[PDB]
């Protein structure tokens, strides 16, 4: 609270004005594509903000009816349901694989030390920031041949989607590492004190602090499995076996466009960004 | 219960942080660790708890070779700095994980965890979590989960550099209050020489990692071991004037002060191991300065500070043809003005002789106190 | 022959994993062994195969290893009917030698490092400015600030990328008909190449500016108060604060985040797949390439895309995109330590 | 220059720090802050730095008042908690950004800085950055910055709190001899009692934001105003016991101890606005307890705690009626074995009374050194 001269009412005032017109500029889009869902027409022709409520887009992709406007009946352009469930399958699975095979390695990377603790932090930081792209064409091979062999994990399906998700392990480690490290040092001293064994320490004192970690983890790996469009893309041929950010790509066709039922969609996606906005951030100390 | 630390020898990589530290500690004793660095005390804390690996040497723990016995079997109870209080755990569960562990009657835990909340004032919180706590209270905590633990040997590090002052005296009393209970043997680390005088039956004071002197407190003011042991014991530093050896009796030894009149003064003093014409360090403490109308030594001097407190006036008169100020402490308010010229006494029995090395000559005086 | 690389992988994993858990003394490798494994089979691995490929010339002609025996080819098991020729550097000297593939890889070589260096100058720009503005602590509605700013990071990215596909279409269009309306041009986002990068450009620093921006605003909390009030006491104004207090003590631990933005916006193949697919088409290229093609990109189109040939030795391109990644990598495990 | 306070009142909202404080610092006095560990010390300060806004009333620096004026135009010098360098710039550069921030002079910037740096020592490591720096020498670079700025008054917030006890006795002369050389208005915020009794010419009690009393060290220990800086002052907390009211006379009141002894002394005091047969309490230092066979009132106990700190015996007597244990301290060491009786003489001349409201009546006993300057 310290005294400031008359300027910081014109500093307030042109910062206030800059802020406002900056998310209005960043919330055009989003705004734009609401305004898109309740557009009668799918050809975006006319009054660009519809004043007239349609709904016809959402039902659509709801498939709750067909919307009759017509004698003949539109059917349901593509199951979203079936793409929201797909794609809810495959990003529970990988983030419990995730989870599972990361709270290990981070606790060993945080707590405990071993002569190799050094080299396998340089070699994680290394292979961190390594795209699960540029190795598509090694994941196809890869599914081709194995396909003969198990197919469960092959191509055209889920098994070898979620094998690829599984690769995410390096990014949450360091996330959950963090948040040990973060932990106080002489708790594992101390329970040794009493006598537990390491392991014990571990599973009776450590793992039920890393709880709201562990979550953090999961909501971020469930997120980021439900948005990852290059290799759910390549492999799941098959249309019922399509994902959310791949059977989503069928909506902007030059053959068909289809703003308003892309937009109704887009929008009916909404869990995504509450939850992230919500869990992510965890209202936490910026 | 007597742990028996015999050439103990700590070496951090190539660095030997310890080097044959010999302490023995009799059962039922409160033995302090002060000293500048605070690594080493910790350090061999933690040593003896079990913690640290001990590179040479060999630990005792009561009477059985305690040296690479893991940490649950050694029967010792550490008091962590940030009291490793665990936060899912309740007071309770946090005062008897290890009962929980090692496996007892549910009876058991429930009266050890009642008599020990009891006599800590804690059962009235005993179904909250460390969080919900204050300072005090986890400290209590941490107390009394040694106390169910009951350990042969109390061992307590230093809380107080993370701590403030009124919680530090809260640790004090409760300190002092389990010692006067139990009277078990218990081991502190403590980087304040007051906190040692106040409570200590055996004040180890360690020097990068050396026993620079081993003894009661009375003792270590009285009869300092060397030199870092006689500045180390009491805030205001004892005055240290370099002197000349002129004759060596049988029990006292005649120096020749610096300052240009070349008095000589026969102080009691060991007197041995003591060479005619030798440079050494005489040492009398501010608060045995006698004033100058009292004693035949009389040192003058330039008055530059005249402090005071109150009770106390802390006087810096600089004396010629010697370096320091010597700070002289009287009673009451005396009344001196910043550069005037002040005269002090020196009782020659009170003076400190130290040889050219480091080591103290023993004073022959004798002092009340030191039994 | 696949049934005895599978036991390679056992040999490599279940043993000498195996020995973690029988030696003692690797106790804490018990721990380190789960999610070891895991990346060991599921990040490297992807790796080494990808290298592997590169070596040999595997094809659309010669997708199968040695099933083909009796189906059916004019070589009599020379090299090509083998269907798996190693054949070592072939592939990596095709990328230079051949002149049919090395202007085009240039040319999106010098387009992607300029795309990644841009968009990581914009980015770090706004979310600093971003962050100092919401910080401010005399400001009203910060928290409604960071919500409304932070909502393009929440979005899902792929929704974003295709509204922004939508909106930027030319034969039907929003954004088009509204620049026409209030001033009339066409700009023409998907047919000149120019238009086309910039359009990229600015959708890419749209999607990336709020992390740069949490990022910033942490950095800002960590950096102490003091300092603001003795330079406020000297007399200091807000820019001159800004370039004087905060931006040199920003650098120096922003500087490892602006590579690894570099190299993330360096294999953003998802703002092209999906906005552009590719870009305008280059012309007279043979393997498939576009005016907005990221290498990564150029890579799929060589691999997977029917017009390409399905050449997937020559679409590893690996010693490339991973040796300068690599070299990313080096660079910020450096500054790390710094 | 004299910085004076007018009924200066800062309000947190529903909570009110401090209120209607008054204070008159005159040109080159030394004045010290001290108090609990409640933020109204550091809070006064920030308000007279400029810092914070002050909620109600007015602040004069020299004749002009600066409640409304920035802390750039104040000509007010500070060196914070925490010593403020900037890790980015050098030692010159740290002392030196005001300087560089409003003149463009490289020559007077550079005489300043060699200037302070001399008078400072500082010279040797003039192209060091603060993380090379040791705290000590962190202090050092805070004062040059302080004084490069030249400041008509000179504000420290704790500086001596991020050292160890050498190091402070050091700065604290240190600081004392800046004092002398310049001669400045000085201003100093701390919790120690014996920084405050050493450096300050005059100490300012504040008790939740409310000026208890200000006056001289000596002043403040001989005759304290209220029962609060009573037993602020001196290390040891003053033995307290509850007395009553029997007779009063012109300049002596009479009391009675809560002891079947049923003793009755006279203690010279103001004897006004005090009643007969009043529950008030008596305070007497541990310092000035007499021996018991010198005094005349004896208070017989049984001795609880004995410690030995070798330079002084301080003893903690529980009189067998009194609640408080009675605290003692004899200088040397005194051989007195717990549980034993112990008797310790109460000098009536050295005795302080307190009302039950918590105001003292001013002793009528002069103590040495209460007007040295």
């Amino acid at each position: 609270a310290m005294v400031q001269p008359k300027s910081q009412k014109a500093r307030l005032f042109i910062t206030h004005l800059l802020l406002l017109l900056f998310i209005a500029a960043i919330m055009f889009p989003l705004l734009m594509v609401v305004a898109i869902s309740l557009r009668q027409g799918n050809f975006a022709t006319g009054s660009l903000w519809p004043e007239q409520i349609s709904w016809d887009h959402w039902k659509l992709a709801l498939g709750f009816s067909v919307e009759q406007a017509d004698g003949r009946i539109w059917p349901p352009p593509f199951p979203v349901l079936l793409w929201l469930w797909n794609s809810v399958k495959v990003a529970g699975i990988s983030a419990i694989g995730i989870v599972a095979l990361s709270t290990t390695c981070a606790y060993a990377f945080a707590r405990m030390r071993f002569p190799g603790k050094a080299t396998l932090l340089k070699g994680m930081l290394i292979f961190q920031m390594f795209p699960a792209v540029l190795s598509l064409v090694a994941l196809y091979a890869l599914f081709d041949r194995l396909g003969e062999y198990i197919p469960f994990i092959g191509l055209n399906t889920h098994g070898g989607v979620i094998f690829a998700y599984l690769g995410g392990i390096a990014l949450h480690v360091w996330t959950i590492k963090g948040y040990f490290e973060t932990i106080d040092s002489s708790l594992e001293e101390a329970a040794a004190l009493d006598g537990a064994t390491p392991w014990q320490a571990f599973r009776l004192v450590l793992l039920p602090l890393s709880v709201p970690i562990l979550a953090v983890v999961f909501i971020l790996s469930f997120i980021a499995a439900i948005t990852e469009v290059p290799v759910a893309s390549l492999l799941l041929r098959d249309v019922n076996s399509y994902t959310l950010a791949v059977g989503m790509q069928q909506y902007l066709n030059p053959q068909n466009y289809l703003w308003g039922d892309f937009a109704a969609a887009a929008v009916m996606s909404a869990l995504p960004i509450t939850i992230v906005f919500l869990l992510a951030q965890r209202w936490l100390v910026n | 219960a007597s742990v028996q630390l015999q050439n103990v020898t700590k070496a951090w990589g190539e660095v030997v942080v310890s080097k044959d530290i010999n302490l023995d500690i009799h059962e039922g004793e409160f033995v302090v660790f002060v000293g500048p660095s605070g690594c080493g005390k910790s350090t061999l804390l933690r040593m003896i708890a079990g913690l640290e690996t001990i590179t040479s040497g060999d630990l005792f723990i009561g009477e059985k070779r305690m040296n690479d016995t893991p940490p649950a079997e050694r029967g010792v109870g550490m008091v962590f700095q940030s009291y490793a209080l665990y936060p899912h755990l309740s007071v309770a569960e946090n005062m008897s994980f290890g009962l929980k562990l090692a496996g007892a009657k549910k009876e058991v835990i429930n009266q050890r965890v009642n008599q020990v909340a009891e006599v800590l004032q804690l059962a009235h919180l005993l179904d909250r979590k460390p969080k919900a706590l204050s300072g005090g209270q986890r400290q209590r905590v941490a107390i009394g989960r040694t106390l169910v633990a009951e350990p042969s040997v109390f061992l307590l590090d230093e809380p107080l550099s993370n701590l403030d002052a009124a919680l530090r005296v809260q640790m004090r009393i409760e300190i002092s209050r389990l010692h006067k209970r139990l009277g078990r043997t218990m081991i502190y680390v403590t980087h304040d020489q007051v906190e040692a005088m106040t409570l200590a039956d055996k004040i180890v004071v360690l020097d990068a990692g050396r026993v620079a002197q081993v003894g009661k407190p009375l003792e270590l003011y009285h009869y300092p071991a060397d030199r870092f042991v006689a500045g180390f014991i009491g805030s205001p530093k004892m005055n240290f004037l370099p002197v000349k050896v002129t004759a060596t009796a049988i029990d006292q030894v005649q120096v020749e002060l610096p300052m240009p009149n070349r008095q000589q003064v026969w102080l009691p003093v060991e007197s041995r191991d003591v060479q005619v014409g030798a440079n050494m360090s005489l040492g009398i403490r501010p608060e045995h300065l006698l004033p100058s109308d009292i004693a035949d030594v009389i040192l003058e001097g330039e008055v530059q500070v005249v402090e005071q407190l109150g009770n106390e006036t802390q006087i810096h008169i600089q004396i010629p043809s010697i370096r320091q100020n010597l700070v002289y402490r009287q009673n009451d308010v005396v009344l001196v003005e910043e550069g005037a010229t002040f005269a002090i006494g020196l009782p020659p029995e009170r003076c400190h002789l130290f040889r050219e090395d480091g080591t103290a000559c023993r004073r022959l005086h004798k002092e009340p106190g030191v039994a | 022959q696949g049934e005895y690389l599978f036991a390679i992988t056992t040999l490599i994993l279940s043993s000498a994993g195996l020995y973690i858990f029988a030696n003692r003394k690797a106790y804490a490798w018990r721990y380190v062994y789960p999610g070891m494994a895991g990346m060991g089979l599921f990040v490297l691995f992807p790796l080494v195969c990808t290298i592997a490929i590169a070596f040999t010339n595997y094809s659309s002609t010669n997708q199968l290893t040695f099933e083909r025996a009796q189906e059916v080819n004019w070589g009599d098991e020379k090299l090509s009917p083998g269907y798996t020729v190693t054949t070592g550097w072939k592939n990596f000297t095709r990328v230079f030698t051949d002149e049919g593939i090395q202007k085009p890889f240039l040319a999106i070589f010098v387009w992607t490092v300029v795309f990644s260096l841009i968009t990581v100058f914009l980015t770090v720009a706004v979310g600093m400015v971003l962050a100092c503005l919401v910080q401010w602590e005399a400001l009203r509605g910060k928290a409604v600030y960071r919500v409304l700013l932070i909502l393009p990071y929440a979005v899902p990215s792929f929704i974003s990328i295709l509204i922004f596909k939508g909106l930027f279409n030319q034969s039907f269009g929003e954004i088009n008909m509204m620049l026409s309306a209030l001033f009339g041009v066409k700009p023409a986002w998907f047919s000149d190449p120019t238009t086309a990068r910039t359009m990229l450009i600015i959708v890419n620093t749209w999607l990336g500016y709020p992390y740069m921006m949490i990022l910033c605003m942490g950095l800002l909390k960590a950096i102490p108060d003091d300092l603001y009030e003795a330079s406020a006491m000297d007399g200091a104004g807000p820019f001159q604060n800004f370039f004087k207090i905060t931006l040199p003590l920003l650098i120096k631990p922003l500087t490892p985040l602006m590579i690894a933005s570099f190299a993330f916006n360096f294999n953003n193949f998802v703002l092209i797949q999906l906005l552009t697919n590719g870009g305008p088409d280059r012309l007279g290229t043979t393997t498939p390439a576009g005016y907005t093609d990221l290498l990564v990109n150029y890579t799929y189109r060589i691999a997977f895309e029917g017009g390409g040939g399905q050449d997937f030795g020559l679409a590893a391109a690996i010693a490339t995109l991973i040796f300068l990644l690599v070299g990313a990598l080096a660079i910020v495990n450096l500054k790390a330590t710094r």
